[PDB]
DNA sequence: GAGAATCCCGGTGCCGAGGCCGCTCAATTGGTCGTAGACAGCTCTAGCACCGCTTAAACGCACGTACGCGCTGTCCCCCGCGTTTTAACCGCCAAGGGGATTACTCCCTAGTCTCCAGGCACGTGTCAGATATATACATCCTGTGC
DNA sequence: GCACAGGATGTATATATCTGACACGTGCCTGGAGACTAGGGAGTAATCCCCTTGGCGGTTAAAACGCGGGGGACAGCGCGTACGTGCGTTTAAGCGGTGCTAGAGCTGTCTACGACCAATTGAGCGGCCTCGGCACCGGGATTCTC
């Protein structure tokens, strides 16, 4: 029993494209892609949390990390939508 | 009720929070951090599948092949710059020809 | 004869995939030497993973981690 | 009694190769080479099937990336032919030592 | 605006080239190399200032800059302690 | 009087600079450069002096490595004189854009 | 209160070259070198132990980390001196 | 009952307790074995000893006494194993390598 | 002007990518508490700004010389193609050998209190450049005559 | 036009002074070591089943080979030109000095956010099933090309 993001990336696609199909090896491309990006951003977050002698993981250091590892117009767009998501999560407490 | 619903997102804040919990990064992890992480992965996945779907619609194909993934990831210079050290399984090369590699004149 | 397994039309195929018009004839053996030093690195990088995992067969995931360690990471084979 | 120009059929097979994306090394001799270099380290190493494909896609990817840069090196020298000094030029400028 | 990119003077690019072991330097290379200096400069200092603004400091210390060199694989010694 | 052949004193100052250790740029134009190129990201941003020295030795190491690589690129091209296309070729082969 | 490796590396060069001074900029080079080598080998051993699904860092995966990271001839010298160090440690009789 | 540390019990001069302390709250794993700090102490001792042998030999070739970072740069970069180990590093106040390509000389 | 070589369209299965039910862990909910981070306060380090004089260094102009570069005939060694052979490719049997998976048990290592000495931070005694006299002695510059 | 004598001058080498940059003896404090406890993680072992390597054999695109030719590397050679050399003329870092002053950092104190434990339910993973998107085979229009 192993875990992946099959139904979730498929629901994202069927939200944006109700007609395009996905090969399973293409989906393995996307899975290795998404957890690769996850591992980079989480490792940078771990470093920059330890760098400022902080023992806790929070939103501000992954914020700084996603500005610094994502460059232009995928930095500011991701920051904007993620701030929207965390505000709509905190408002819906 | 699922916390992905109360954040309005379709990637698993519980599962990525659990993976971050044994992710072995610090002794404590905040609540909004997997929410923000889920949001940035959701936006980035949405953009890469948007480019892949547009590349699929350009070449009359309704199934995603990794050739179409390579055409989607390498045409955009930003994603080319972020994926500069990464190669794609069964990807291929963008057709690029230097101007004097074409023979003759006019 | 086992050493020369990568044949001359295969270097031709890789070169025209690279998009090169004219090929000098002294390329091919040194390109073979380039292969036998490049994949040398990842065989060393993967069999150590295999023996530390108490296994004597390799798989996709550990050599993908070897490629990730040496900077030319690959997708689609797990990882 | 027709003979084609050097540069017609060659350029058209570069185009036909660039539209295609299939593997170019024959898989069985490459399988022989990776086994015969692996047995120098640990005898009786079994091999998973897609690991050979992963190694193959890595080595076509790296040789294509090397050949494009060496073509750039050769065309920078006002030449249409690559050469082994252009190979070592690309390897030094890649920083591959 | 000011003599700030061109404040790195014309014999200085020459001296840096002679540190590498060149002989002949063309005259039109100086503004291009100044462009090279500046284009390396913003994408090291943007990492430096993101590390700075996370610390809630509005002075840039010597530690976050050398970890910003550590970011892209251009790690540096001496100011790490 | 008696002069020297051109290039004979060039190698003399080559070995003088490569024998040397100290830094070959004045600190103040660098400092104004980083102040006027860093103010766009954030205003009134003060600086540690040894951070400026770190920026110094990092960028001078990048420039001497790039100039050495560009010298190799130029000498591969049957020349000693270094041109714009040598810089473009070198920046294409180290990978950065 | 500050942390370094100054006295230890100091007696390292005194035990083989006693008529040799050391500079504090050079000593900062040395401290940054040993810290960088430590963090590289420790994070790669940690990532390698995460491959195994092993939650414990033992000596076997860090000597594996030596063989991955350190170049081969000094790697085998390093593992030789490491084995005599841990066997001299294990001889608590 | 009075006993000394485990550094000399391992016969080593780097602090095994300090590097163990950095192994706990470096959060690389939640569980650390006993042989890991003594082994890491040993390998850091070996690399540091090799570095100071090369630095001392460079300083005696320059017949100095105090290790200038020029000595460290020539100790690292004139040995090939350290060149692959420390390829992407820059050493402060280190300078560059004395090398002349053979075409640049006046061959006449 | 011909002709292989491309794109484009019609007929063949087919086999690998979407639906569909079971349900098992694993996301989600509620209560506790201790601690690490958030805000206030105070100090001192050191970062910025400017005065003023220095001078090594840079800018600018004239020259001139080795090298960058355009052309030109020369191989001559790379490229297009028939022909064979030959080793790669595919279908499929097998078997056994190695990863996977559960379970139990030890032992090995996290967590806590005590302490004391290891390793600092911070003073002083101890060797290398620089200035200076001094005085005879060898060596060089300079005035002079045959 | 050349040899001889008088004056100047480095200079060598021994002390004295005299400053400037180093290794070594005490407070101190805090973190490493030792003893105890506890619990869960890895080690081992036994079985299961999956897959992986040979092993045929047919067959088939593909490589080795050589032959004719032709475009491209290449040494040379002229020609100009573009950067190295040099020196007058600013000049602007630089040092150091001072004056100020704001922010880094350390402590204190609170409190609020989340680790942790007991309980819950749901939803995604996976075997099974369906079927239609598309590679493939054959025929026709069309494109650079000599």
């Amino acid at each position: 029993r192993k875990e992946t993001y099959s139904s979730y990336i498929y629901k994202v696609l069927k939200q944006t494209h109700p007609d395009t199909g996905i090969s399973q090896k293409s989906m393995s491309i996307l899975n290795s892609f998404v957890n690769d990006i996850f591992e980079r951003i989480a490792t940078e977050a771990s470093k920059l949390a330890a760098y400022n002698k902080k023992s806790t993981i929070s939103a501000r250091e992954i914020q700084t990390a996603v500005r610094l590892i994502l460059p232009g117009e995928l930095a500011k767009h991701a920051v904007s939508e993620g701030t929207r998501a965390v505000t709509k999560y905190s408002s819906s407490t | 009720q699922s916390r992905s619903a109360k954040a309005g997102l379709t990637f698993p804040v519980g599962r990525v929070h659990r993976l971050l919990r044994r992710g072995n990064y610090a002794q404590r992890i905040g609540s909004g951090a997997p929410v923000y992480l889920t949001a940035v992965l959701e936006y980035l996945a949405a953009e890469i599948l948007e480019l892949a779907g547009n590349a699929a619609r350009d070449n009359k194909k309704t199934r995603i092949i990794p050739r179409h993934l390579q055409l989607a990831i390498r045409n955009d210079d930003e994603l080319n710059k972020l994926l500069g050290n990464v190669t794609i399984a069964q990807g291929g090369v963008l057709p690029n020809i230097h101007q004097n590699l074409l023979p003759k004149k006019s | 004869d086992n050493i020369q397994g990568i044949t001359k039309p295969a270097i031709r195929r890789l070169a025209r995939r690279g998009g090169v018009k004219r090929i000098s004839g002294l390329i091919y053996e040194e390109t073979r030497g380039v292969l036998k030093v490049f994949l040398e690195n990842v065989i060393r990088d993967a069999v150590t993973y295999t023996e530390h995992a108490k296994r004597k067969t390799v798989t996709a995931m550990d050599v993908v981690y070897a490629l990730k360690r040496q900077g030319r990471t690959l997708y689609g084979f797990g990882g | 009694p027709h003979r084609y120009k050097p540069g017609t059929v060659a350029l058209r097979e570069i185009r036909r190769f660039q539209k295609s994306t299939e593997l170019l090394i024959r898989k069985l001799p490459f399988q022989r080479l990776v086994r015969e270099i692996a047995q120098d380290f640990k005898t009786d190493l079994r091999f998973q099937s897609s690991a050979i494909g992963a190694l193959q896609e890595s080595v076509e990817a790296y040789l294509v990336s090397l050949f494009e840069d060496t073509n750039l090196a050769a065309i920078h020298a006002k030449r249409v032919t690559i050469q082994k000094k252009d190979i070592k030029l690309a390897r030094r400028l890649r920083g591959e030592r």
